[PDB]
């Protein structure tokens, strides 16, 4: 049997049999997978490398995509295939109903999407409010470090190090070093308070909890650019991330990851440019419109029409 | 082929 | 934080992935699942230090065994008390390791697995702590995934050895 291994966000994997060598299905290395359909339901196989990200179809044969990935950089990107390596990951469907995973029990599926929600947490993907990073980080300490303990953790425990696998990368030079105290306080707080439960599943569900109110939470990000409108040629390049989820379309500056704007499914409207590399949006309600350059654009309006669709 | 999500 | 390179070893059947699996996930896996290869990753606390743990679990049959301990730094060799045969088969994988270490020097543990099972018991207490005591004084557990008896500490212990 060839195998491939089927990575998570957290950088561990399952090998799994491939039954039909490169001809092999994704629904086929999912029930290759060690998984009841209870847990599998909310996942797929997506091949990322880097810069690119992309949930597969069922019936796509990955290792031809994994054979391809240089011709499919090309097509979709501007990227450096040379800096670009794909592997296989499952990881959410971008097509799950928020109202679906609400109600999920399963602590496998509910640990794979606790790890997913982590690991753009800490890229900087999810924005927020301080508090709500600060109480992101307090769940963090105790799903990852248990238990409080004034000897252990009041001083000098925080560092850097730390600090980074707790709260967005994005804020850990400038904005976390004070909010030290109000995170320990809430973690004495977590641990202190028998009414909280301490089951690892119910922790983790309490982390993804305070995700599902982000607006970008479950969001495939795509790469583009828009030109901003001030002047200076007509005008500067921004680039951009776009979210695209089950709530709406949502861009960050791809430099600093801010949030420059969150649109929710029926207060705007998209239109594909003619030649595929570019999509508008006119924002209804607010009357303004922008127009992102990608060479992702077909695929962008194509997951909005789906995910707006089943709204 | 090219068709995701 | 240093990362730990971990390898759970032993024939078909034992417990290697319920044990893993307990220990990362905090789940008991009740059902038959051959592994071919599942690599885990988990921080944890050992003797007051954190440590990022990478443990594989492997195949109870071979052709990369030999890939396996030649990379990994700690080695838990599973068997259960509930079947003679996957005791018998330990001695070799010891042996292995050494060759491809080229030291006695290795850290390892002896794991005596399913130890809830108690009225299905082939394998002795004893038996496990004498070979154990051949093995240079090899470290010693008897471990439940069932139950949680002993999970952590195969693991921990490992770590305390890589740390000797
Ligand atoms: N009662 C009990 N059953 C166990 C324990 N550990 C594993 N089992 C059961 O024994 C069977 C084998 O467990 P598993 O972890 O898959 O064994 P393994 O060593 O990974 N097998 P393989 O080498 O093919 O990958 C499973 O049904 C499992 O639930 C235990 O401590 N107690
Ligand atoms: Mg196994």
């Amino acid at each position: 049997y060839e195998k491939v291994r089927i990575y998570r966000m957290d950088g561990s994997y399952r090998s799994v049999e491939l039954k039909h060598g490169n001809n092999t299905t994704v629904q086929q290395i999912m029930e290759g997978m060690r998984l009841s359909q209870e847990t599998q339901q909310y996942f797929t196989i997506w091949i990322c490398s880097e810069n690119l990200s992309l949930q597969l179809k069922p019936y796509h044969k990955p290792l031809q995509h994994v054979r391809d990935w240089p011709e499919i950089l090309a097509e979709l990107t501007n990227l450096d295939p040379q800096r670009e390596t794909p592997q296989l990951f499952l990881r959410r469907d971008v097509r799950l109903p928020l109202e679906v995973e609400k109600q999920i029990e399963d602590p496998l599926a509910i640990l794979i999407l606790f790890d997913e929600a982590r690991y753009n947490l800490l890229k900087g993907f999810y924005t927020a409010p301080d508090a709500k990073l600060i109480t992101l980080a307090s769940l963090l300490l105790q799903i990852v470090y248990g238990n409080y303990e004034s000897k252990k953790h009041k001083q000098g425990f925080l560092n850097e190090e730390n600090l980074k696998s707790i709260v967005p990368v994005t804020k850990l030079k400038s904005k976390a070093p004070h909010w030290t105290n109000r995170i320990l306080h809430e973690y004495k707080n977590l641990s202190t308070s028998e009414g909280v439960s301490k089951e690892m599943h119910h922790l983790q569900r309490m982390f993804l909890q305070n995700c599902w109110e982000i607006p970008t939470y479950g969001a495939a990000f795509f790469t583009g650019q828009i030109f901003t409108k001030a002047s200076p040629s007509n005008h500067k390049v921004i680039p951009v991330y776009v979210g695209v989820n089950i709530k709406g379309l949502h861009l960050l500056n791809m430099e600093t990851k801010a949030l420059l704007i969150s649109l929710k499914y029926g207060c705007f409207m998209w239109q594909l440019g003619d030649t595929d590399t570019c999509f508008q949006i006119h924002s209804m309600e607010n009357k303004m419109s922008f127009i992102v350059h990608t060479k992702q654009a077909g695929l962008v309006v194509k997951l909005l029409m789906k995910l707006n669709g089943q709204l | 082929r090219r068709d995701y999500f | 934080m240093r990362e730990y390179k971990l390898v759970v070893l032993g024939s078909g059947g034992v417990g290697k992935s319920a044990l893993t699996v307990q220990f990362v996930q905090g789940i008991f896996v009740e059902k038959y699942d051959p592994t071919i290869e599942d690599s885990y990753r988990k921080q944890v606390e050992v003797d007051a230090q954190q440590c990022m743990l990478e443990i594989l679990d492997t195949a109870g049959t071979e052709a990369m065994r030999d890939l396996y301990m030649k990379n990994g730094q700690g080695f838990a060799l599973v068997y259960s008390i509930t079947a003679q045969s996957t005791f018998n088969d330990l001695q070799d994988l010891r042996e292995q390791i050494l060759r491809v270490k080229d030291t006695d020097d290795v850290p390892m543990i002896l794991v005596g697995n399913k130890c809830d099972l108690e009225d299905e018991r082939v394998v002795g207490k004893e038996q496990g702590q004498n070979l154990a005591r051949q093995w240079n004084n090899c470290a010693f557990l008897e471990s439940s995934a069932k139950s949680k008896i002993n999970v952590n500490e195969i693991f921990y212990d490992l770590v305390r050895q890589i740390n000797r």
